Formats: C-alpha cells, sequence, structure tokens
C-alpha cells in the first residue's frame, strides 16, 4: 500500500475552519461542509 | 483519525556504504576496457529480465518461454491467465485504434 | 468571508501622524541557514541589502540570526506588540526586499 | 609516523617590489640576455613555466591554479594574476567587518 | 507574560538608540538609561547580590515641566477656561491611563528596568515621566515642549 | 464651517482652499475569496486577491481671503 495520504486532515481542516460557525452536520462532518463553504464564498 | 500522535523514529542513513560509495563504478567498462564486457550482462536480477526492458504483456510472454519449463503449477496457471488476459486488452481494448 | 471572520474599525495606533510619524515596525528578526537552498535567497538579502535598509530605518532594529533551519523565517515586531511571523523560503531577494518594505510600511 | 604542518590560509596581499622580484626570478630561470620586451616572452617550454611557476609558488605562498595554468601563457599574465589579491575569512568575519549600523546585529550559531 | 528582556531576541543598547532614533530625538544615551532604570530595579538587584541613579531626578523634572507646559498649552489655546478645570485637564493628560497607555504603545514598558512583569502603572508613569525629563536635559525646553504636545495632545 | 459654506463649480480655488494630508500607512487588505461556481458541469473555480491599501491622515483645512 505504497503512496497513501498523510495530509488529509489538514485540508479536511482547511474546510471545516471555513465552515467552522454553521449550524448543524453541516460544521463538523466534511461533506456537508464543504457543499456549503462553496456556497458561502 | 489517520495520523501520528508521535514523531516517527528518526531514519538515519549512511550515505557512505560499500554499496551507496561504490554505486555505479564499471558501468564504462565497455568503452573502457576494449568492449570485453556489456553493462546489460553488468545488471543483475532475473534471467528474463537481463539487457531487455519490454512492457508487461512482453514481460510475461518471455517469462513463460524462459523459464516456463520449470516453473509452479498454480504460478504457471496464472501466467497463462494473466498472458490470455492482456491479449485481450492490448489487442481488443483502448480509445485509441 | 466577512460573517466567519473578526472586523474592526480604522485606526492609527497613537493617533498616528497628527503632530509627527513614527515608524510602527520595532524588531525585526530573520532566522537564515547557512547550508540551506531554500535559504539562499535570505541569505543574498543579508549580503547586499539588509544594511541599505538598516541604515534606511534607523528606528528597527535588525536581529540577523544564522542557525541550521530547514524554513527561513522573519519576525516583525510591531510598537503595539504585535507579532508577524513570514516565511522568506526559496524567495528571491526582490522579492524579500519588497516583503520586508511591506512590513516597514505596515502598522 | 611524520608530522602534519599547520594548515596555511589562503589570504594574499601582493608584495609592493613584487616587479623586482619578478624581474629576479625571470633572470634565474630564462637567462641572462633579456628581449627589451621582457612582458611579452612566451612560456610555452612546459619546463621554464614550471621553474618559474614553481620558484614563484615556493616564494610567495601562492600557487596559480589548474584552472589557469593554461591561462597564464606569458610572464604579463603571470604578473596579472600575482597581482590580483585573494583574500581568506569566514564571511560571519567579513559581515562584521563591514561597517555594520548599530541597529543591525548579526548571531552565528554555528 | 514574559518580558521582552527575558524573550531571545534583544539588546539593550540597540533598543535605546532605536528607540531615540524612532522618537526622532537627539537622547543622550546615559541620560535615557538612567531615566530607563528604576528603585525597585536596584533594590532586587541588591537582594540577587546579597543571594545605579534611580528616576527620582529626572522624573520630578519631567513632571514639573509636564505640569508647567501643558497648562501653558491649555490656557493659550483656552483662555476663557479657569483654573480648576485647566489643572484638571493637565490632570487627566498626566493621569495613569493616559501615560500607561502612551508609554506601552511608545515601548517604554519593554526598556525598562523594573522588578515585577507587568510594570506597576505607577511604575510605567514615572519612568515615561523621566524620559520626559532626559528629553528636557538632553534637547531644550522647546524640543521637549513639542514633544509633550504631540505625544499628550494627541492623547 | 458652522454658519457659512463654499461651493465650488464644480472645484473650488486653490488659492482659496488647500487641504494637507499625510500618507500614515502603506498596507493591503484582508484576503479576499472570488469563487466562480456553476452546477452539473463541473464548473469551480477559487482565487485569492489581497488589495493594497493606503491609509492617509487629513492634518488641515485651510481657507484664504480671496472672494
Amino acid at each position: 500500500l505504497r503512496n497513501r495520504v498523510t495530509d488529509r486532515y489538514f485540508r479536511i481542516q482547511e474546510v471545516l475552519k471555513h465552515a467552522r460557525h454553521f449550524r448543524g452536520r453541516k460544521n463538523r462532518c466534511y461533506r456537508l461542509a464543504v457543499r456549503t463553504v462553496i456556497r458561502a464564498f | 483519525i489517520g495520523i501520528r500522535l508521535t514523531l516517527p523514529p528518526p531514519k538515519v542513513v549512511d550515505r557512505w556504504n560499500e554499496k551507496r560509495a561504490m554505486f555505479g563504478v564499471y558501468d564504462n567498462i565497455g568503452i573502457l576496457g576494449n568492449f570485453e564486457k556489456h553493462p546489460k550482462e553488468l545488471i543483475r536480477g532475473p534471467i528474463w529480465l537481463r539487457g531487455w526492458k519490454g512492457n508487461e504483456l512482453q514481460r510475461c510472454i518471455r517469462k513463460r518461454k524462459m523459464v516456463g519449463s520449470r516453473m509452479f503449477a498454480d504460478d504457471l496457471h496464472n501466467l497463462n491467465k494473466r498472458i490470455r488476459y492482456l491479449y485481450k486488452h492490448f489487442n481488443r481494448h483502448g480509445k485509441f485504434r | 468571508t466577512a460573517r466567519g471572520t473578526p472586523s474592526r474599525f480604522l485606526a492609527s495606533v497613537l493617533h498616528n501622524g497628527l503632530g509627527r510619524y513614527v515608524q510602527q515596525l520595532q524588531r525585526l528578526s530573520f532566522s537564515v541557514s547557512r547550508d540551506g537552498a531554500s535559504s539562499r535567497g535570505a541569505r543574498e538579502f543579508v549580503e547586499r541589502e539588509v544594511i541599505d535598509f538598516a541604515r534606511r530605518n534607523p528606528g528597527v532594529v535588525i536581529y540577523v540570526n544564522s542557525r541550521p533551519c530547514c524554513v527561513p523565517r522573519v519576525v516583525a515586531e510591531y510598537l503595539n506588540g504585535a507579532v508577524r511571523e513570514e516565511s522568506i523560503h526559496c524567495k528571491s531577494v526582490e522579492e524579500i526586499s519588497t516583503l520586508v518594505q511591506k512590513l516597514a510600511d505596515q502598522s | 609516523i611524520l608530522v602534519c604542518p599547520p594548515l596555511r590560509s589562503r589570504a594574499y596581499t601582493p608584495p609592493e617590489d613584487l616587479q623586482s622580484r619578478l624581474e629576479s626570478y625571470v633572470k634565474e630561470v630564462f637567462g641572462s640576455s633579456l628581449p627589451s620586451n621582457w612582458q611579452d616572452i612566451s612560456l610555452e617550454d612546459s619546463r621554464l613555466k614550471f621553474n618559474l611557476l614553481a620558484h614563484l609558488a615556493d616564494d610567495l605562498g601562492h600557487v596559480v591554479p589548474n584552472s589557469r595554468l593554461h591561462q597564464m601563457c606569458r610572464v604579463r599574465d603571470v604578473l596579472d594574476f600575482y597581482n590580483v589579491p585573494i583574500q581568506d575569512r569566514s564571511k560571519f568575519d567579513e559581515l562584521s567587518a563591514s561597517n555594520l549600523p548599530p541597529n543591525l546585529k548579526i548571531t552565528w550559531s554555528y | 507574560p514574559v518580558r521582552r528582556s527575558e524573550k531571545p531576541n534583544w539588546d539593550y543598547h540597540a533598543e535605546i538608540q532605536a528607540f531615540g532614533h524612532r522618537l526622532q530625538e537627539n537622547f543622550s544615551l546615559d541620560l535615557l538609561k538612567t531615566a530607563f532604570v528604576n528603585s525597585c530595579y536596584i533594590k532586587s538587584e541588591e537582594a540577587k547580590r546579597q543571594q545605579l541613579k534611580s528616576n527620582q531626578e529626572l522624573s520630578e523634572q519631567g513632571t514639573s515641566f509636564s505640569q508647567t507646559c501643558l497648562t501653558q498649552f491649555l490656557e493659550d489655546e483656552y483662555p476663557d477656561m479657569p483654573t480648576e478645570g485647566i489643572k484638571n485637564l493637565v490632570d487627566f493628560l498626566t493621569g495613569e491611563e493616559v501615560v500607561c497607555h502612551v508609554a506601552r504603545n511608545l515601548a517604554v514598558e519593554q526598556l525598562t528596568l523594573s522588578e515585577e512583569f507587568p510594570v506597576p502603572p505607577a511604575v510605567l508613569q514615572q519612568t515615561f515621566f523621566a524620559v520626559i525629563g532626559a528629553l528636557l536635559q538632553s534637547s531644550g525646553p522647546e524640543r521637549t515642549a513639542l514633544f509633550i504636545r504631540d505625544f499628550l495632545i494627541t492623547q | 464651517a458652522d454658519n457659512f459654506t463654499l461651493l465650488g463649480k464644480p472645484l473650488l480655488g486653490k488659492d482659496l482652499v488647500r487641504v494637507e494630508a499625510t500618507v500614515i500607512e502603506k498596507t493591503e487588505s484582508w484576503p479576499r475569496i472570488i469563487m466562480r461556481f456553476r452546477k452539473r458541469k463541473n464548473f469551480k473555480k477559487k482565487r485569492i486577491v489581497t488589495t493594497p491599501q493606503t491609509v492617509l491622515r487629513i492634518n488641515s483645512i485651510e481657507i484664504a481671503p480671496c472672494l
């Protein structure tokens, strides 16, 4: 299993720090959050 | 959480081993030794890959042709199946014709 | 996004420019490495441009620390207690000069 | 057992009477009968070139490198090379010896 | 919170020179050092040596010039305010909050030699007025009056 | 000012009024998001800008008798 991804936490943290002040599961679940940060921008 | 909570053990590397200090030596043996010797036969490895590159299908055909006789039964069956599949894919599938 | 970020009003530090202008940059700390290919441009900046900058800004103290590091950095400390750390990793001398003059012009 | 003499520095100031020591040295190697333009005597003879450059290196403590041995075609080029000054100093010392303003401080953590 | 002296990148003489140069005043170096060193620092270092000149003259000179100078500016700009109000406006400008705010944003606190961090407000006020007295001794009444005008009328 | 004002047509005289300002800051704005998105077409673009900015302090406004 060579060449695995190791900074996926930091990518998710970028999207979630833009999603932090939301309401519901969209401030912490990456899928629902990334579908809303796009609309915010 | 797929990330380490502690630092990994330090990977110390010695740049001056036997192998690292003497990598590449004798690689000009043909052009510096009256062409008695070839780098292709300096290469050490499997007997069916010494001075020969090939793609995957050609590698499988060469392996079956060269060491297929002294090969294990299920390994030979797997190699025959792989050759059949690679023939079908390379000759029948793809974007460019 | 404005709604997810802090905000403030337009202001000066101590009514700056009324009686006199005081440069709000106080200190510049340059962490540079001797053998870093990342620190090559910072090394050229220390060789050529930091002396002229220090002469042009006598109110700013410039410390240069040559120590083994992978990412060369600059810390700008401002009179109201402000700290701004920037990476000068793999930047050329003109980009580093632009960044340092930007830090001098900032409050 | 053989003792190592200590490592020499590369700092070289050209001596003031470099012309006269070169006159002397070219008189012992190339002979007494000078061409009037002693600048343009060739160094195509490798034995005479070795004698001159070895005498100059042994006396002055500075040797021409192998990257410049082919460039030293004439004693004028040799004089130019020995007139060029080179300096050996750590560059922390160079930056300190440069006239630092009193608000610029350099630390050397090496 | 740890003072900028114990924070790593620091040199006191360079900070003093840059303080004078960024304030654009031709300070005397020894006068500024005596204006920054306090008596509590002397007592603490005496105890530490068990295990020189204070601010007081410079502080009183700077305080007295600050009172007289600010009173003169206020009663020249506003001749119709009486003595109680002029005095109280001078007390507001030389008060604890204004002087400590000005000293903190002019980095007097970083250069102040004291015993406790953060610097107590009375200590900071005394050090600021000692800086004023050092400027009065170094440059002259008109220049330090311009300094007072700037850094207190702006408040 | 109080009790009177002057109106230019469209600009007042330089002998009549001066404004004096002081460049006191040269900074940059907070990062601005420029984001494009069109649905069902895989259209998604993101850009960050920092516009330069200059803070001026208006020191004095002076008028002269020229009317």
